[PDB]
This record gives structure tokens, sequence and C-alpha cells, in this order.
């Protein structure tokens, strides 16, 4: 359960 | 062969790299109950990568702050600055 993905 | 868990910490500027991105996403989750910080995305021959990030890594720390102590507004302060310090979980790889 994925609920945000941070692209740095 | 991938035994125990090791955990290690690593610090990434955006000025070693060529276009200000270290090159991994962070994703942010509930597993079983648990919110939990993973690495994921890792970018072959970017920042990350070189510092041996894996993706499926778990983030315990940013900063010197617990993963669990953290919120939106504090990963949006930390990944606005110029670097950034992390204390991840892994397993070798093989
Ligand atoms: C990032 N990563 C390895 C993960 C850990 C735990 C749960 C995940 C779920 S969820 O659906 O379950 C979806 C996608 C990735 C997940």
């Amino acid at each position: 359960n994925k609920d945000k993905e941070y692209y740095v | 062969g991938a035994m125990g868990k090791v955990t290690h910490s690593i610090h990434i500027e955006k000025s070693d790299t060529a276009a200000d991105t270290y090159g991994f996403s962070l994703s942010s989750v509930e597993e079983d109950g648990i919110r939990r910080l993973y690495v994921n995305s890792v970018k072959e021959t970017g920042l990350a990568s070189k510092k041996g990030l894996k993706a499926g890594d778990e983030i315990l720390e940013i900063n010197n702050r617990a993963a669990d102590a953290l919120n939106s507004s504090m990963m949006e302060d930390f990944f606005s600055q110029p670097s950034v310090g992390l204390l991840v979980r892994t397993y070798p790889e093989l």
C-alpha cells in the first residue's frame, strides 16, 4: 500500500 | 548471502550530481498497519546508486530523525535542501 512517491 | 540486515548511513549533495537530482525515489507506505519509508526507483549510475542504495532498502532516519517521526511538511523541507543524510537498512544484493 503505497500512498506517496517522492522523486529526488 | 542475505541473512541479517545491514545498517549504513550516507550523506549526499546535489552539487555532486549532473542535474540536481540524486536519482532515487522514496516510497511512503503502510505495511501491516505500520508506516514505513522505502528507497525505490534507483537510477543506474545515479548518485544514490554510487552510494549503494537499493530499491527496497528501508529508510530508518533522515537527517537524524526517525522515519516514523517525519511528516510530509518535513519531507518536502528536507528534499528542498542542497543536501540530505540518510540511515538505511538493507540486505546484501545477493
